[PDB]
């Protein structure tokens, strides 16, 4: 993107300057809070931060920082591309645009699926995760990782 | 503002969190990561109470009230069942992993997780699990290390580093496995990492040289006392137990040294348990060393002092004002000598003029943290004034502060505000002979003899006003670097400029005066700030007298037969040999000190005068503030034979002897009336502390607690029947705990903190108006002089260029904060903290000589070849050496001096 | 008897020059001084700090706060299998015995040889297709107890 006029100076003819960098991490589930993420970007501990103040005001370094997860940024351009009522016409629920769902552990078929919000639990487990495996019956579940 | 604690409404400062609010009204909630100096960052999660945004609410929410703000219409719970529980369950998790160790832990019964463990009213252990371990490390002479009761509060690492600018400690580890201390084994160099000791509610960080011979806090002896280790006057709280100075705890003094002593007045205290001390007066008859009495020790000398053509008298800026009063009302107004050189009074008496004369008003310590663009002139402030080195650190941070304030952030949220300003501060000037420990926060400095110091104060004086004289010959890199430091002075709003007496130039002071006037005829609000010598140098000066020259020829041409040396060395202002030929000569010489100094010798009578520890009396510090430090203790208490008296007494007594041929022990408030009468100048010690016949609701101040053990075992050994407990005639104070030491009293003289509940330091918050402000019923000490209306005159004498003459080296001083004092070096902990006596030199000087690092070079002073090893100095500029102030051999006088004879031998 | 390289030291400052803070740069100067020389030494802490200008004390807490930053000598590889909990349901348990049962060691030491040093680790992002085992760039999904043998012997 740099060498074919996308990063850099002067993007698409507008006049506007912005650098893109990848941060690689050391290692620590901590990091991924967004005030923690900014005191380990700037070369600190990553213990997080009291809010208020809140990132947008003063974050990395004292400046303005908004900090947001990967699959909000790569949502981003759907909407500026295929306008905004299509995005909120992906689905008749309150949970505007689309999810990347799916189950995973001892089931048939684990992996990742992008679905519209408002799709039940059982139709991500049945119709895309296969069910259960051979032999084996349903217990409990947990929607959001670790942490629900 | 107004809150509602438990239903009750109170008014409350809207610009502070509900912690430090609560605890001005007196509630107490449960704290550890909170201090009233470090800020609030919400990590122990004790303080937490119950808020409630409506009158008519029942749920709540549990906050922390260190990160709650204190405003208007917030109904708060402390003593809710939910709060209480969560309180609980803090004190319990943190009581997991502490070890068993409250018996064999100096921080015991001094101890704020002890406190806070009592308070919130947990006491049964449930967990049955092991408990985490660490190991320790050595962080020096003065700091012992004990890991494993920590409680991760991270208040060490936050003063060591966010306040007192430290580099060596910080947190490492993970999830409970958080470490606290140094990368590796070595000694903190920070000059306030003692401040630990205090900061830490735990038994990490404790005292090792009260670890050596310890006493629990019940059984000190304390007393209000001022550092006598520097010209700064920190109030200290001395402790004893046992007829020895055994601990110097901070005394809250929210005007000059609130929360935090220097590592020299907090370790150097050494020298009063010295054995070698005198405790009898001692009488030389030929070569035999007799021992008197109090009475016949007064017949005698009044005897010997009647039978003397003329009697004088060399005080010392050691000394208290009573005691130099004492001595010149002895000997007379003009017999009587201050124990300083011609040049060092000249320095003291042009610092006195600036600050009482030059119309610029000198702020208090605490002051000093609130002015914007500061100005350091040939002072080395961290090893002479060290806590005003802090002050100038909370003054440089003061730019982050003024820019996190300026987006609407609470001057509590500490974190937010190091976050805003991440590297932005205000400026900072500092001019030395060499580098030193404010350069990291120095926005520039200046590496240069002080005759050049001196021309780029005069050239910062002439550039910021017109009317100063100009000095010619300044290079365009240095006259753009004078630019840079005139436009941020000029456009600061409250500007500082510190200079003193140590840099050994009168012209450095004459320099920083200049500025001031031509940032005072601006219209700023300038703060000037002169750093003395010793405790009572302003005092000293004020009093004033002849130069310790004008003694010693005094005593040369035959003139004086009688000499009476006030607690002075004499080697530390003039040189051995002449000092040691002039008492040699004189046919009486008659030393009231404390310490066994070299002079001793020669002295045909010796009186054991007593130490700020065993002695009452007034202290002028370097801003003019008349300051009583109280006596901790009796001497003669344990040890009946011990004859030591206060040096006012003995010379009062003395002077009784020679008028009336009676011996009258006088008292303190007496001494301090002649004072008033006689020195009109002087006229403010009055008022410095009340008199013996103060009295809270009819009874005395407790030196002691009132759970001070062994009363009737502690002497048992001497004899089995107890008898009277010492009488204190001469202050308020009583030598026991039949007293009052109450947090509510009317006093302003405070020996040492305890509440009910709070057996920490702090319980400190008790004993203020609002917690980190001013004490209650105000601060003790009481200035001098005001502000004059008009200021003196420009200084025209403008210095020249230091040019470096061939075989003569002009003396650099270098002062070191363990090493530098007089007294402090005589404490056998300084030993392995001092620095070993190191030469310093350029590169190209030695290049030069052919010497190397290392190797050792002679140099010659009045008529002394002695032999120090090379240290090679970068920052030093050429035709000069350096040389450590105060040390063994080299005198303080010798800054500025020459040295013939620099050889490699 | 510690000193950075010429390479280190040009990587270090680039990576100060993408930040506007030179003490923004210490982990990336730690994961630097790690991958040239298989860990972080007890100097290389304060030539980190000294090329940076921050304090050695921070660079240590940040060395000694990330678990990827190894302040102790490791294996020529470092085998880093995941311990959580949806590897849990998919059997760490017998991989992880696999393990011991191959380098003869606990979780947490190196061979004799110095050849692998076995670690737990969180999770890798990969629990579609547990369990997971992280060896020095690699990562190895599907696992199975017999399978470690046969893979054990690609890293000499
Ligand atoms: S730090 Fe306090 S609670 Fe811990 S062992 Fe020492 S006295 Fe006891
Ligand atoms: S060592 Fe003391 S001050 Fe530091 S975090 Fe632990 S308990 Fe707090
Ligand atoms: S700054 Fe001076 S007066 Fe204060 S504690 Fe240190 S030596 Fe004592
Ligand atoms: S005092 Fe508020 S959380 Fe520590
Ligand atoms: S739980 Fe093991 S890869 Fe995610
Ligand atoms: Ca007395």
């Amino acid at each position: 993107a740099t060498e074919a006029g996308l990063l850099g100076k002067n993007i698409m003819g507008t006049g506007f300057d912005f650098e893109l960098f990848v941060h690689t991490g050391a290692g620590r589930y901590i990091c991924g809070e967004e005030t923690a993420l900014i005191n380990s970007l700037e070369g600190r501990r990553a213990n997080p931060r009291s809010k208020p103040p809140f990132p947008a005001t003063s974050g990395a370094w004292g400046k303005p920082t908004c900090v947001n997860n990967v699959e909000t940024l790569c949502n981003v351009p759907a909407i500026l591309a295929n306008g905004v009522e299509w995005y909120q016409n992906i689905s008749k629920s309150k949970d505007a645009g689309t999810k990347l769902m799916g189950f995973s552990g001892r089931v048939k078929n684990p992996g990742l699926w992008e679905l519209p919000f408002g799709t039940t639990a059982r139709e991500i487990l049945e119709d895309y995760a296969g069910g259960m495996r051979d032999g084996l019956k349903f217990k409990a579940w947990q929607p959001g990782g670790a942490g629900t | 503002a107004t809150i509602h604690v438990d239903g009750k409404e109170y008014e409350v400062n809207g610009a502070d969190n509900l912690l430090e609010a609560c605890l001005s009204l007196g509630l107490d909630i449960p704290y550890f990561c909170w201090h009233p100096a470090l800020g609030s960052v919400g990590a122990c999660r004790q303080c937490a109470v119950k808020q409630y945004q409506n009158a008519e609410d029942t749920r709540g929410r549990l906050v922390m009230s260190c990160m709650t703000p204190a405003s208007d219409g917030t109904f708060i719970s402390i003593d809710d069942e939910e709060a209480k529980q969560f309180r609980e369950s803090v004190v319990e998790w943190l009581m997991t992993n502490h070890p068993h160790d409250c018996p064999v832990c100096e921080e015991g019964g001094n101890c704020h997780l002890q406190d806070m463990t009592v308070m919130t009213g947990h006491s049964f252990r449930r967990y049955r699990f092991t408990k985490r371990t660490h190991r320790n490390q050595d962080l020096g002479p003065f700091i012992s290390h004990e890991m494993n009761r920590c409680i991760a509060c991270y208040r060490c690492v936050r003063y060591y580093k966010d306040y007192a600018g430290g580099t060596d400690l910080g947190v490492y580890g993970a999830h409970d496995n958080v470490y606290f201390g140094r990368p590796e084994d070595g000694t903190l160099e920070s000059e306030f990492s003692g401040n630990l000791v205090e900061i830490c509610p735990t038994g990490v960080f404790t005292d090792k040289t009260h670890s050596e011979r310890y006493n629990r806090k019940w059984d000190m002896q304390f007393a209000p006392s001022i550092c006598q280790q520097c010209s700064i006057g920190c109030n200290i709280s001395p402790g004893e137990r046992y007829g020895e100075l055994r601990r110097i705890e901070n005394r809250y003094n929210g005007t000059v040294n609130h929360y935090f002593l220097c590592d020299r007045g907090r370790f150097g205290y050494g020298y009063v348990n010295l054995k070698d001390r005198p405790r009898q007066p001692v009488q030389r008859r030929g070569d035999d060393f007799i021992t008197l009495n109090a009475e016949q020790a007064m017949q005698g000398a009044a005897d010997i002092l009647r039978q003397s053509k003329k009697v004088i008298g060399i005080g010392s800026p050691r000394a208290s004002v009573e005691s130099n009063f004492a001595l010149r009302e002895l000997v007379g107004e003009e017999n009587f000598y201050t124990g300083i050189a011609h040049g060092e009074q000249e320095r003291l008496q042009l610092a006195l003029k600036v600050l009482r004369e030059g119309g610029i008003y000198t702020p208090a310590l605490r002051e000093i943290e609130s002015y914007d663009a500061v100005l350091v002139l040939g002072e080395d402030v961290t090893q002479t004034g060290a806590r005003v080195a802090l002050a100038v650190r909370q003054a440089v941070k003061g730019k982050a502060r003024e820019m996190a304030a300026a987006q609407k952030v609470a001057d509590w949220q500490i974190a937010a505000i190091l976050n805003i300003g991440q590297r932005a501060k205000h400026p900072l000037f500092v001019t030395n002979v060499d580098d030193t420990r404010l350069d990291d926060i120095a926005a520039w400095t200046y590496r240069a003899p002080v005759e050049d110091q001196a021309r780029l104060g005069f050239a910062i004086a002439h550039a910021l006003d017109n009317s100063a004289p100009a000095v010619d010959g300044i290079e365009p890199e240095l006259q753009s670097k004078i630019d840079v430091i005139v436009q941020a002075l000029a456009g600061a709003k409250k500007p500082l400029i510190i200079s003193g007496t140590n840099a050994g130039s009168l012209e450095v002071i004459q320099a920083a005066a200049n500025v001031a006037k031509a940032l005072k005829g601006r219209g700023a609000d300038v703060g000037i700030t002169m750093i003395a010598r010793s405790v009572n140098s302003m005092g000293l000066g004020i009093m004033g007298g002849g130069s310790l020259e004008e003694a010693l020829t005094e005593l040369e041409t035959g003139r004086a037969d009688a000499v009476v040396v006030l607690e002075n060395d004499l080697h530390r202002h003039a040189s051995a040999t002449r000092v040691n030929a002039a008492l040699a000569k004189a046919p009486l010489v008659m030393v009231v000190d404390h310490q066994r100094t070299a002079i001793m010798e020669n002295a045909h009578l010796v009186l054991s005068a007593a130490s700020f520890a065993e002695s009452d009396g007034t202290v002028i510090n370097n801003e003019g503030r008349a300051q009583r430090f109280f006596q901790v203790y009796d001497p003669a208490y344990y040890d009946s034979k011990t004859v030591m008296l206060e040096s006012w007494r003995w010379l009062h007594s003395l002077h009784s002897t020679l008028l009336s041929r009676e011996v009258d022990w006088t008292q303190l408030d007496h001494v301090i009336d002649a004072v008033v009468a006689k020195i009109p100048e002087l006229a403010g010690i009055k008022d410095a502390a009340p008199d013996a016949t103060f009295r809270i609701r009819g009874q005395k101040l407790a030196r002691e607690p009132h759970r001070y053990s062994g009363r009737t075992a502690m002497r048992a050994n001497i004899s089995v029947h107890e008898p009277r407990q010492p009488q204190d005639i001469d202050t308020m104070f009583t030598f026991s705990m039949e007293g009052n030491n109450q947090p509510t009293a009317h006093r302003s003289q405070v020996p040492f903190a305890w509440a009910p509940g709070w057996n920490s330091p702090q319980a400190w918050n008790k004993f203020q108006d609002e917690v980190g402000g001013k004490l209650r019923f105000g601060d003790p000490g009481v200035r001098l002089f005001e502000t004059s209306e008009n200021g003196l005159d420009y200084f025209t004498s403008v210095p020249a260029r230091f040019q470096p003459q061939d075989g003569k080296w002009r003396i650099a001083p270098y002062y070191h904060l363990f090493g530098s004092d007089e007294l402090s070096q005589r404490a056998p902990v300084f030993q392995s903290r001092m620095p070993q006596p190191y030469i310093k030199l350029n590169p190209a000087d030695a290049a030069k000589l052919g010497v190397n690092a290392g190797t050792r070079v002679s140099f010659s002073y009045d008529g002394n070849t002695v032999t120090l090893p090379v240290e090679i100095a970068e920052g030093l500029t050429a035709g000069q050496v350096g040389l450590p102030m105060g040390m063994s051999g080299i005198a303080p006088v010798l800054a500025g001096a020459h040295l013939e004879d620099l050889k490699e031998a | 008897a510690f000193e950075l390289s010429a390479a280190e030291r040009e990587a270090i400052e680039h990576e100060m020059h993408h930040y506007e803070d030179p003490r923004a740069a210490s982990i990336e100067a730690l994961k630097i001084v790690q991958k040239q020389r298989g860990w972080v030494p007890d100097g290389a802490i304060h030539a980190i700090a000294d090329v940076l200008g921050i304090p050695a004390s921070d660079v240590e807490g940040v060395a000694t706060f990330y678990s990827q930053i190894f302040r102790q000598p490791v294996g020529r590889h470092v085998i880093r299998y995941c311990d959580s909990v949806v590897c849990h349901i998919n059997g760490y348990q017998g991989i992880q015995a696999a393990l011991e049962k191959k380098l003869n060691i606990k979780p947490g030491q190196t061979t004799f040889d110095g050849r692998f040093t076995l670690l737990p680790t969180c999770c890798l992002g990969n629990c579609d297709k547990g369990p997971n085992m992280m060896i020095d760039e690699d990562t190895h999904a599907h696992l199975t107890p017999e399978a470690i043998p046969e893979l054990l012997e690609r890293y000499k």
